[PDB]
RNA sequence: UGAAAUGCGCAGAUACCGGGAGGAACGCCGAUGGCGAAGGCAGCCACCUGGUCCACCCGUGACGCUGAGGCGCGAAAGCGUGGGGAGCAAACCGGAUUAGAUACCCGGGUAGUCCACGCCCUAAACGAUGCGCGCUAGGUCUCUGGGUCUCCUGGGGGCCGAAGCUAAC
């Protein structure tokens, strides 16, 4: 946008690192890794970010959540700055 | 829950033959044990109305191999019936 | 009898005497309902993003067990009457799901 | 004692702003008040309280009554969708408090209670 | 709030901090997605249970499709008994706008929305397009299983389009 749209995204690929290196995404306890699949606040982020397919955040999603309630990772967070 | 082992048992005790697993036979046996498992389920949680629908198709689906049988062989069909203690 | 995986929560005030009474009742527990400990990991002590039982740390224990699923949600209930134990939640023990790069 | 001139030099300054009027706050670094002003504190009565000066002007209120226990520097936070939001900070950046840090609060239901008719649709 | 007023505040409200009770819904993921016979169904967890798709070709051997009547299921609203009742809100109470407002706007508020069992059975219950089966170019995006796996083969969802169809769309 205004003359960008800056709605272009060529299909990434080779996509930087695919975000991180082998890592399994139920894992109820693995925070530290975790902690990144999360935007400024407990937001899941889209797929527009991660990097993730179908099946894939379907439970990446459904281990965030299993982790909030272990106190490990949060739900929300306070914004800093604007 | 079950229904893992016990199949082959349930298979072995109506397979017309060694090694017979699929004969009209054994279908209605599988099946009405599954049944009976999913009779006594709808006893407990009586509202869970979906399952019992599985529960007519299955209900209808043995009586149909029994209306097959029956017609084919009444010389089987009363053993089987009477093998589980059936219909009426 | 399936797999299953209990995690549990405790208070950081306690002294190594307290947990290891709390522990020893809570490994009571479970075999009490046909469970057999696999495997434990004391990652005990961690930064808890909100407050839980208006504490902000907790003990990480975590315990593996084999357990006969028509009881899961019965330990998880004795389990839970402990004042020490501030949240507990079981999982069935599911395949890695290895994935990345 | 009698009315005591109490030093803070530092606290919050929570900011309210909406579609109606805005309210900042001064406090202790403990959540504690000290001070608050408005939109209403100074004349504006009507939807003059929603003007961005509401904004401004209150934070300046905020400050001015502000500075007078001591505080030099604010840890802002800021709460609400709407209009006057960074005025009321702005507004301290030149009211002569340092502005330590600014962090956004805004409270939204994890869906739940159902919105008055006024609230439903977006898009 | 378009402006306002009713309304709530010095028995000190709002705004901020801490703690407590309660009901209801359940963010971000989430979608152009999924599942279900339809209605319909999304915090997480366990358990009991339905359906379904694929790979293997292993078993039965036409055992099949449809389905008048019957029976069962069926949003919301409403009804009965009992509980619960945070927010919302028919009726109703005031406020304001109007030439007049038993209305649009505003502040309260009852049934109700909630749960249990029982009753109602309707719907733009719409894809406004019965079910099953065989046949007839492609391309493009997408969900899900197999695959000699960014290519081919199965199931499901969208898009554009051969022939053909259609009163046209
Ligand atoms: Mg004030
Ligand atoms: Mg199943
Ligand atoms: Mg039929
Ligand atoms: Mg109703
Ligand atoms: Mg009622
Ligand atoms: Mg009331
Ligand atoms: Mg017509
Ligand atoms: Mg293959
Ligand atoms: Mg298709
Ligand atoms: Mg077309
Ligand atoms: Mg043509």
């Amino acid at each position: 946008k205004p003359k960008k749209e800056a709605q272009r995204r060529p299909s990434r690929k080779a996509k930087v690192k695919a975000t991180l290196g082998e890592f399994d995404l139920r894992d109820y306890r693995n925070v530290e890794v975790l902690k990144r699949f999360l935007s400024e606040t407990g937001k899941i982020l889209p797929r527009r970010r991660t990097g993730l397919s179908g099946k894939e955040q379907r439970i990446l999603a459904k281990t965030i959540k299993r982790a909030r309630i272990l106190g490990l990772l949060p739900f929300t967070e306070k914004l800093v700055r604007k | 829950p079950i229904t893992k082992e016990e199949k082959q048992k349930v298979i072995q005790e109506f397979a017309r033959f060694p090694g017979d697993t699929g004969s009209t036979e054994v279908q209605v046996a599988l099946l009405t044990l599954r049944i009976n498992r999913l009779s006594e389920h709808l006893k407990v949680h009586k509202k869970d109305h979906h399952s019992h629908r599985g529960l007519l198709m299955m209900v209808g689906q043995r009586r149909r191999l029994l209306r097959y049988l029956q017609r084919e062989d009444p010389e089987r069909y009363r053993a089987l019936i009477e093998k589980l203690g059936i219909r009426g | 009898m399936r797999r299953y995986e209990v995690n549990i929560v405790l208070n950081p005030n306690l002294d190594q005497s307290q947990l290891a009474l709390e522990k020893e009742i809570i490994q009571r527990a479970l075999e009490n309902y046909g469970a057999r400990v696999e495997k434990v990991e004391e990652l005990g002590l961690r930064r808890l993003a909100y407050p839980i039982a208006k504490d902000p740390q907790g003990y990480f224990l975590w315990y593996q067990v084999e357990m006969p699923e028509d009881r899961v949600n019965d330990l998880a209930r004795e389990l839970r009457i402990r004042d020490n134990v501030r949240r507990v939640m079981v999982v069935k023990s599911q395949e890695p799901f290895l994935a990345n790069a | 004692k009698k009315k005591v001139k109490r030093q803070v030099a530092s606290g919050r300054a929570y900011i309210h702003a909406s579609y109606n009027n805005t309210i900042v706050t001064i406090t202790d670094p403990d959540g504690n008040p000290i001070t608050w002003s408005s939109g209403g504190v100074i004349g504006y009565k009507g939807s003059r309280k929603g003007t961005p000066y509401a904004a401004q002007l209150a934070a300046l209120d905020a400050a001015k009554k502000a500075m007078a226990y001591g505080m030099q520097s604010v840890d802002v936070i800021v709460r609400g969708t709407g209009a006057g939001r960074e005025q009321a900070i702005r507004a301290l950046q030149a009211s002569g408090l340092q502005v330590k840090s600014i962090v956004d609060d805004t409270p939204v239901p994890h869906n739940g209670c159902r919105p008055k008719k006024k609230f439903r649709k977006a898009s």
